[PDB]
């Protein structure tokens, strides 16, 4: 019968590893590098679009940075289509939570929910896992500014600075070298772009090969503002930090 | 509007002796003021020395007896031909009746036989499965006519010993099967006189350790 | 639905999926449980391969199932959340219906039952997780410490360790733990737990987590400095 | 019976490749060349009507399809897969949008919905991916004119101009030289016909070329009059004659 | 029907009448209105006879399963709540039930729970349920003390049923007495109301209204 | 791969035959039926000295008149016990009586073959179901994952089974006392066990008509072990 | 070989190997014998024990007052199929007030066993049955195979070494068919038939099982000292 | 739950020494309207059973089809379909009785009263009743609707108990049935003159008589009856 053709996506190897999760992580390691850096007064999301073209309509394009709600955003690394499935779910979860408790969803609760969904695809159902790794950047009144990452296993962890996608080993070493706890957003912005500029497989880091965002309490008084950078704004910050 | 229930009349009577039991019932079947049958057997031998009668709505009565007889059969299959004891049959019937708690078997069920000590046993059920072991129980149309007579003539209620004037009760001496059958027949003769749905014939099943025996008697046909 | 029998017997009478789930546990960070006279201590290894971590928000290794019971684990992190969630739901369901919080044994039996169910259900793989469940029964001052594993077997332990290099720390505990006289105080119990992890951990910095559970829902997690004081005192006595 | 293939037929290989998606992209590569070019006041999508037989009536086979009055689509790869996608794309534009908001979806969201359908065929049980790459050209009030590409993986990218299928690599290079942000629709149509001629072997005329535009509202194609706000479809398929007229000025 | 149960120094007293009626017709004078859920728990019966019988026997099965799984006697709280949660699922369907779930455990001591077919579950010291509950309450309230002896408590419960059996037309037949201790309930006999009335009247001097 | 419910060329279910191998790896359990009662005894086999051995529950009560001992993948037995208990209690509810040991054993064995592509595999555990009813008296059954149950006068399951069974073959007779059976289980367990038998790594239990099913205290078993040592030294 | 992984796969010669392997389980099973006259039908089974402490596995199951069978192979599969027959016999009685014809009972078993041989996931039944009965057309004996093939016979035998009994019956055909109104002689012929399939072991009191149904004889099984008469 | 629309009135029957007789008129009423005059309400099943049906005609036609189907089904894989394993009256009845009670128990009854008349394999008379409620009973005489009230009294004067059955001949029984049918024609407002009569005898088999008419009617005395009390002319 049908059994003959079954890949069996949800099984352990003899070493105790989930084959598909490991291969999905291998897929993600070829995706454009995304970097998150948390500061005391905000978070920075910086990501690299994959070998673009000159004819690509960049200003209407979104493959890396997505908005989950007004407080939380994500940086994607892997299959974009897979990520959008999960993103729409995450957006619904945040709205459900808001409708139920009349309060914005705390960052971890959202992250846990998405991470649980990914986990489910590795334990039951017989389907392939989502080939996606997220960086969650967000804010709530409990823990303040938070950075998380999830991967196809459904395991998530909290970070001060983190990278996903390609060259994470090189990127994480550079972040670990220059990051400090008392750092500020404008310094983090510079660190993020400097790290990408060194780890990139491209010849030079330009505005058309980047997506950029900041979550700031740099919003008028006790409130938080998300800023998805426009192509021209990414071009300005590249000049400001001294990369182009 | 469709009324799923009907009243087939009839009257039944169970009496538990010291080492025997009787389950009696008239053989008249009716609807309203018409007679359907002058001889429609109402009390059945269900095997394992148990007798049963589900008086009231005959369709539900036949359905229940049929399902119980079936239960006895499957009890043999499932439990190595073990004999269904009268108390186990009673509990089983409770579950059959309560199974239709919200659309009841419109019947007053009585079973009779011998307990595991060889003594006479009668059990009595309401339509939804509540049950109790009793020494004496009439059921159906003329139950209200017969029970008071049995309270007086079986349990000697309100009877005292002459000379003492209310101080000493009449002692509860045991009745023989010939004595019980006389009370059964007089009960049904009296019930036939004063109740229109009672008559035609009386069929008595007598349970002893030897097995089940039947006795038939004519009743007035008006 | 996907009905495929993943967990099945092999010719030698082994369920390889269940055994490979144990290999995932072997990979997991070391966890240790030690019960004193009037307390239980859950020690957990944090691998220092991950720095730049935010320790405020990163999922802690020890989780409260109720106010009186805690659960630590070794193996797949994502898998452990599913068991923790189920256990927490069952803990509240028990309070709702029995009008009494779960015993530590009951909660262990439930979690062990879930793990077992996933070893002979179609379309699912076993949990790559072994747990240490510890706490105190309601209105009881006797310490409780249990262990579960992917196969669904569970048992009580005077002291136990699971995860990577658990063979070494079990070696330490087996010679250092005396049943006739368990760690009489909180100090002694924590000290023995930190000592046992120091056999395996590497640096006694942020690599050791300690959680002390006492009777009557008295659960507290030690800080870095408090643990660092134990680490300091242990090695100063060792220099002799 | 019952569909007993409740497991994924597309799975990650040790190298991190999704084989079936890669192979779907190979099928797309074999397909006939189609292309899209975005101008300032319109978009143009074009392809070759590769007739399987001269006895076949190639007018009955529509490679360029209207999805909504302001959105059109064209493909490269497996025709049957494209046909059912157009059916689903048309329906989803109503069920998940028009029946809710009382208006036709903006290009990007309809593309998003099509992309979702193609992604699900890449993960769902007992199915293979769609063997097509779509080029969806459209217009809406707040986003203006747009042109998207959708791949078998479900990934979609907005383009100024592009080409897919057989001679895509050569065509995209041709488009890169010709495109600018000041093209008028007629200039785009002219470039489209030039670009498309390179990949075509045999006959090159209105009967062997299919070409549509998203441009100005067509009140003559609305079918009714009386409602000022309703001004007619921006999508319009160019006739065999209309194409030949422009082939003389080629 | 008249059923009562009250907590006191020596545990719990449970007392019930025996009558069952269908309209004015006295269907039975020998109804067992105390279910022996198990050797430690008792349940009383009011309202639907079947409903009480069936579901309190069922309760005994659930209590038995509990102690098989947990290796410990079920609490009165837990046992009562199993029944109340069950009848609540059937709420609206037309179940008729008024019962006291009576028991004596180590952790609780003597405990009584009133459980209702509307889903009501109340803990308390004195409960009285049935058509003759008001009559039983009168005797109970005016004579109850925590420091009653097992002998006096047993009589109080018996006398309170007699009060109701007399006045309430739908109560009577006979009085069943139970005394619940921590080591289990103890049956204290079936007492015919007909004989008990004349006995109490003479010895107590009560019921002077009635001619004997 | 191959069907879970596949027949081998010899006419055996592969999975059932493989589950029997898992049961051979299990700790030893021994049952001995006499006319004074049935005795159940198990090897606890703690994997470490830190494991509190009294938490090892390989002997279990099904009802007051039925006890059970297990061997193999003991986690698989929990749902079998739950079913057995439910079946015992349910039958009492429906029939106001104790359920026959055979009927209970049959109800448990009905679960065994409910596997395919119901559960995904057979049970990896064998049970010794011991009890008493009024019809057939004291009974001991052996419930396998094949769905087959055999009644036994004495039976051993687990890793030391065939060595123990050969011992039970010689020792059992129809006039054994309960005390003799107790010492016999302890004797044979001590023979097949790896570690030295004591009250902490072995457990006894029995089912009698009067007292029902009882697991033995470690203090009670310890005395029977000391009584055993002396009687073996007595010749 | 490559076509024995499941029941749904024909071999290149048009064979169903899983069915044939299920058929093999029957041959491993203990011998049972069936035979009838015009008044009575008789089952005779050789029960098998695990060892000397164990009981002897029961081989005969009652289905109704007028019908029953004997098994050879997987006993649980016989329990399933006998339960199914009990229900079908019962349905016939309850609904139609009619005792199920033995031939129709064979048709029902055939069809139930067939569904297991054509579908994926399932498996063939691993047991062979010998059904005896007495209905409105007299005495009957059927032979069920888990391939689905049911066969009405005068006498037969299935199980290990069954060929010896089957040859004996094939010789005795003209004698035992005429044993009318004599249950003890028909049983003797059956006990003599099953004796042809014995090696090393002989018929003891807890080894031999016998059933009988007839004109005025409900299906009744004889075990223990009840069969000592025939040993 | 429904209401009967096109209805059939009394079905009357009785046992006699060698078999049973059953009869029913050929009318399908539509309330007070005597709509259909050629409705056969006796339906033979094989050569040993006749099912007589009163009440709703659409449900009768359904039952008729069930019985027709029952015969077909019984013949399947049954070499003795026309011999030992032929349908018996007792099988046909029990089947119908099951259906009626199941349908009432789903609160969707077949709105009928049915009398299954036949002769069993051993020559015994079968006569049993079942209706929309699933209520069943047997008697030496059986009748439905108005027949119960008027026919039974007349038929019971011939066979008053079980011991009268062997004394009753087919001629006496048929005479009583035919007289009863006349009485019903006088007094039942939903009856017709035309009727069918079936005799199932253990010797002569099934005799089905169609197009019978009520005859020898008394009406002459009507001419003398004038007014409602005091009127003379
Ligand atoms: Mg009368």
């Amino acid at each position: 019968g049908s059994r003959r053709y079954d890949s069996r996506t949800t099984i352990f190897s003899p070493e105790g590893r989930l084959y598909q999760v490991e291969y999905a992580l291998e897929s993600i390691s070829h995706a454009g590098t995304a970097i998150g850096i948390m500061a005391s007064d905000g978070i920075v999301l910086a990501a690299e679009r994959k070998v673009t073209s000159t004819l690509l309509e960049q200003d209407t394009s979104t493959e890396k940075l997505y908005k989950l709600n007004d407080k939380i955003a994500v940086a994607v690394a892997g299959l974009t289509a897979d990520a959008e499935i999960l993103i729409n779910t995450a957006r619904i979860h945040a709205q459900n939570y808001l409708k139920t408790y009349n309060e914005d969803i705390p960052v971890e609760i959202l992250v846990r929910r998405l991470s649980d969904i990914k986990q489910g695809y590795t334990q039951h159902g017989g389907l392939r896992p989502f080939g996606v790794s997220f960086i969650y950047a967000g804010y709530d009144d409990r823990y303040g500014y938070q950075l998380y990452t999830s991967n196809p296993s459904g395991n998530y962890t909290g970070w001060k600075a983190i990278s996903v996608g390609a060259n994470t080993s090189a990127a994480q070493t550079l972040l670990q070298m220059d990051y400090k706890d008392d750092m500020k957003v404008d310094d983090a912005i510079e660190l993020a772009l400097k790290t990408l500029s060194k780890t990139t497989d491209s010849s030079a880091l330009t505005y058309d090969r980047l997506e950029f965002a900041t979550i700031r309490k740099g919003a008028n008084d006790g409130e938080v503002y998300q800023k998805i950078f426009k192509p021209q704004e990414i071009k300005d910050i590249l000049v400001k930090t001294g990369i182009t | 509007q469709f009324n799923p229930y009907g009243d087939n009349g009839g009257t039944i009577l169970g009496i538990a002796g010291e080492d025997f039991a009787v389950l009696a019932g008239d053989t008249r079947n009716i609807t309203d003021y018409s007679i359907n049958s002058r001889y429609e057997p109402k009390v059945f031998d269900c095997g394992d020395n148990i007798v049963m009668s589900a008086n009231g709505f005959a369709a539900d009565g036949d359905a229940l007896v049929k399902r119980f007889k079936n239960s006895v059969k499957w009890y043999h299959f499932d439990h190595n031909d073990k004999k269904l004891s009268i108390n186990s049959a009673a509990r089983n019937i409770q579950h059959l009746l309560y199974g239709k708690r919200f659309f009841p078997y419109y019947v007053h069920t009585i079973i009779a036989g011998l307990d595991e000590d060889g003594k006479g046993a009668v059990y009595s059920f309401d339509p939804v499965g509540s049950y109790e072991r009793e020494q004496c129980r009439a059921g159906g149309a003329a139950a209200s006519l017969i029970m008071p007579f049995l309270d007086n003539q079986v349990n000697f209620k309100n009877q005292y010993e002459p000379g003492t004037n209310g101080k000493v009760k009449k002692p509860l001496k045991y009745l023989s099967v010939e004595e019980v059958i006389k009370l059964v027949r007089d009960s049904f003769t009296s019930a036939t006189e004063r109740h229109i749905q009672v008559g035609d014939g009386l069929e008595i099943l007598i349970v002893t350790k030897d097995g089940v025996r039947k006795e038939f008697y004519e009743l007035k046909r008006d | 639905g996907y009905d495929r029998a993943l967990s099945i017997f092999s010719p030698d009478g082994h369920i390889f999926q269940v055994e490979y789930a144990l290999e995932a546990v072997k990979r997991g960070t070391c966890a240790v449980g030690v019960k004193g006279k009037n307390c239980v201590v859950l020690g957990c290894e944090r691998r220092s391969t991950l720095k730049l971590q935010d320790t405020r928000i990163t999922p802690s290794k020890v989780s409260k199932i109720d106010s009186h019971v805690v659960l630590s684990f070794s193996g797949l992190n994502a898998d452990s959340r599913i068991l923790i969630e189920k256990a927490r739901v069952e803990a509240q369901s028990h309070r709702l219906t029995l009008e009494d919080p779960v015993t530590v044994e009951y909660l262990t039996r439930y979690v062990a039952g879930v793990q077992q169910r996933y070893t002979q259900s179609g379309g699912v793989r076993p949990f790559g997780v072994s747990t240490l469940i510890a706490g105190f029964d309601p209105r009881d001052d006797e310490p409780k410490l249990y262990q579960t594993e992917p196969s669904g077997i569970y048992s009580s332990w005077s002291a136990q360790t699971i995860g990577r290099n658990s063979k070494t720390v079990r070696e330490f505990l087996e010679k250092n733990y005396d049943r006739k006289e368990p760690p009489a105080t909180v100090e002694e119990c924590v000290k023995l737990t930190v000592r046992s992890l120091l056999e395996v951990v590497q640096t006694g910095a942020k690599n050791i987590e300690i959680t002390v559970v006492k009777p009557d829902s008295d659960i507290v997690a030690l800080s870095s400095e408090e643990i660092n004081q134990y680490v300091t005192q242990i090695e100063q006595e060792k220099q002799e | 019976m019952t569909d007993r293939y409740s497991f994924s037929l597309t799975t990650f290989s040790p190298s991190g490749k999704l084989g079936q998606i890669d192979y779907a992209l190979t099928a797309v590569k074999q397909g006939v060349t189609s292309l899209g070019i975005k101008a300032t006041n319109g978009v143009v999508i074009a392809t070759e009507k590769k007739s399987s037989s001269p006895l076949a009536m190639s007018e009955t086979l529509s490679k360029v399809s209207l999805l909504t009055p302001d959105i059109g689509a064209v493909y490269s790869g497996m025709g049957p897969d494209y046909r059912v996608l157009v059916d689903k794309s048309r329906k989803v534009a109503h069920t998940s949008y028009k029946r809710i908001y009382g208006e036709y979806p903006p290009t990007k969201l309809l593309v998003s919905e099509v992309a979702k359908i193609m992604q699900e065929a890449t993960q769902s049980g007992g199915v293979r991916p769609f063997g097509v790459s779509l080029l969806i050209a459209g217009h809406d009030e707040f986003n203006g004119f747009s042109l998207y590409q959708v791949d078998p993986s479900g990934s979609y990218f907005p383009w100024k101009a592009t080409a897919i299928g057989k001679g895509s690599v050569a065509a995209k290079t041709f488009l890169e030289k010709r495109w600018n942000d000041e093209l008028e629709l007629e200039d785009a149509i002219h470039i489209a016909l030039l670009t498309l001629k390179e990949s075509v072997e045999g006959e090159f005329n209105g009967d062997t070329i299919e070409l549509a535009i998203i441009g100005d509202e067509n009140p003559d194609l609305l079918g009714y009059t009386g409602i000022p706000t309703d001004k007619g479809p921006r999508f319009r398929k160019l006739t065999s004659q209309e194409i030949n007229d422009r082939l003389e000025a080629l | 029907t008249t059923t009562l149960a009250f907590r006191f120094q020596g545990g719990i007293i449970v007392a019930v009448d025996s009558r069952a009626t269908a309209g004015n017709w006295v269907a039975s004078q020998t109804v067992k209105k105390v279910i022996e859920i198990n050797p430690f728990l008792l349940g009383t019966m009011a309202g639907g006879v079947a409903d009480c019988q069936f579901w309190e026997t069922w309760l005994g099965s659930q209590c038995r399963l509990h102690e098989l799984r947990e290796k410990e006697r079920i609490s009165v709280a837990a046992a009562s709540k199993i029944l109340s949660n069950l009848v609540y699922q059937y709420k609206g369907a037309g179940l008729s039930m008024g019962t006291m779930i009576c028991g004596y455990t180590r952790k609780e001591g003597p405990t009584i729970y009133y459980v209702d077919s509307d889903g009501t579950r109340l803990k308390g010291d004195i409960f009285c349920v049935g058509s003759g509950q008001t009559f039983a309450y009168g005797v109970l309230d005016s004579n109850y003390k925590w420091d009653l002896s097992v002998e006096d408590a047993l009589y109080l419960g018996k006398r309170s049923i007699l009060a109701a059996a007399h006045r309430d037309a739908y109560s009577g037949g006979s009085v069943n007495l139970y005394h619940v201790t921590e080591d289990g309930w103890i049956y204290h006999g079936n007492h015919d109301v007909g004989e008990l009335f004349w006995k109490v009247k003479e010895e107590e001097g009560s019921f002077n209204n009635v001619i004997g | 791969d191959r069907g879970v419910s596949t027949f081998s060329p010899e006419g055996r279910l592969f999975q059932v035959e493989y589950s029997l191998e898992a049961i051979k790896l299990g700790s030893t359990a021994i049952g001995i039926a006499t006319k004074e009662g049935v005795v159940l005894g198990v090897e606890k086999r703690a994997t470490s000295p830190l494991l509190e051995s009294d938490s090892i529950e390989k002997i279990v009560e099904i009802d007051r008149h039925i006890g059970c001992a297990m061997s193999g993948l003991t986690a698989d037995a929990r749902s079998m016990i739950e079913h057995a208990r439910t079946a015992a209690v349910t039958h009492n509810l429906y029939y106001d009586e104790d359920i026959n040991v055979e009927s209970l054993t049959q109800s448990v064995c009905d679960l065994a073959l409910r596997f395919g592509e119901l559960m995904s595999r057979p049970f990896g555990v064998a049970l010794l179901i011991a009890g008493h009813d009024a019809d057939d008296g004291y009974q001991l059954f052996h419930a396998e994952p094949s769905g087959t149950f055999y009644r036994y006068n004495a039976k051993a399951i687990g890793s030391g089974s065939e060595g123990a069974q050969a011992e039970l073959l010689n020792e059992w007779h129809s006039s054994l006392t309960l005390k003799e059976a107790e010492l016999l289980v302890l004797k044979i367990l001590k023979q097949v066990m790896e570690e030295k038998l004591d009250e902490n790594n072995a457990q006894l239990s029995c089912i009698t008509k009067q007292d029902g099913f009882k697991i033995y205290d470690n203090e009670k078993t310890a005395e029977l072990i000391k009584e055993l040592k002396e009687k073996e030294a007595a010749e | 070989n490559n076509y024995d992984g499941d029941t749904v796969t024909f071999s290149p010669t048009g064979r169903l190997f899983q069915v044939e392997y299920a058929l093999e389980a029957i041959k491993q099973g203990s011998v049972t014998v069936g035979l009838r006259s015009n008044t009575h039908a008789v089952l005779v089974a050789l029960k098998r024990n695990a060892d000397e402490l164990s009981s002897y596995q029961k081989k005969i199951i009652k289905c109704d007052e007028h019908m029953g069978l004997s098994l050879a192979g997987l006993a649980p599969d016989a329990r399933v199929l006998s339960n199914y027959l009990r229900q079908q016999c019962n349905y016939s009685s309850l609904v139609f007030n009619r005792k199920l014809a033995v031939e129709r009972a064979g048709h029902l078993l055939c069809d139930k066993a067939q569904k297991n041989t054509q579908s994926y996931g399932g498996r063939p039944y691993g047991v062979g049955l010998l059904i005896i009965g007495y209905d409105k057309s007299g005495a009957h004996l059927l032979e069920f195979q888990p391939s689905g093939n049911v066969t009405e016979l005068y006498g037969t035998a299935i199980g290990a070494r069954s060929q010896g009994a089957k040859t004996y019956l094939e010789r005795t055909l003209d004698t035992f068919i005429k044993i009318d109104g004599n249950p003890d002689e028909l049983i003797k012929a059956g006990v003599e038939a099953i004796s042809q399939s014995l090696r090393d072991e002989s018929l003891t009191v807890d080894n031999l099982s016998i059933a009988i149904v007839g004109k005025d004889t409900p299906f009744t099984i004889y075990d223990g000292e009840a069969v000592a008469k025939y040993i | 739950t429904q209401q009967p629309i096109v209805t059939g009135t009394s079905v009357i029957s009785m046992k006699y020494d060698n078999g049973v007789i059953i009869a029913a008129d050929n009318l399908g009423s539509y309330g007070s309207l005597l709509r259909f005059n050629g409705v056969e309400r006796l339906i033979p099943v094989g050569d040993n059973t006749v099912v007589g049906i009163s009440g709703d005609i659409s449900d009768m036609q359904h039952i008729e089809r069930l019985l027709k189907d029952l015969v077909t089904e019984n013949a399947y894989d049954n070499p003795l379909a026309d011999a030992e394993e032929a349908l018996e009256p007792s099988y046909i009845f029990e089947y119908l009785a099951t259906v009626m009670y199941q349908r009432r128990s789903k609160m969707n009854p077949l709105w009928n009263a049915i009398i299954v008349a036949g002769v069993q394999s051993n020559g015994d008379q079968f006569l049993r009743y079942v209706n929309l409620l699933g209520v069943t009973y047997s008697s030496p005489t059986l009748a439905t609707g108005f027949g119960a009230h008027m026919a039974n009294p007349l038929l019971r004067k011939v066979v008053d108990r079980e011991s009268d059955i062997p004394k009753t001949t087919v001629q006496v029984a048929e005479e009583a049935i035919v007289n009863a049918m006349r009485v019903l024609y006088y007094r039942d407002a939903r009856s017709s003159r035309n009727f069918s009569l079936a005799i199932i005898d253990k010797n002569t088999g099934l005799t089905f008589k169609k197009n019978l008419q009520v005859e020898n009617m008394k009406w002459d005395f009507a001419k003398d009856i004038k007014g409602y009390g005091t009127q003379k002319i």
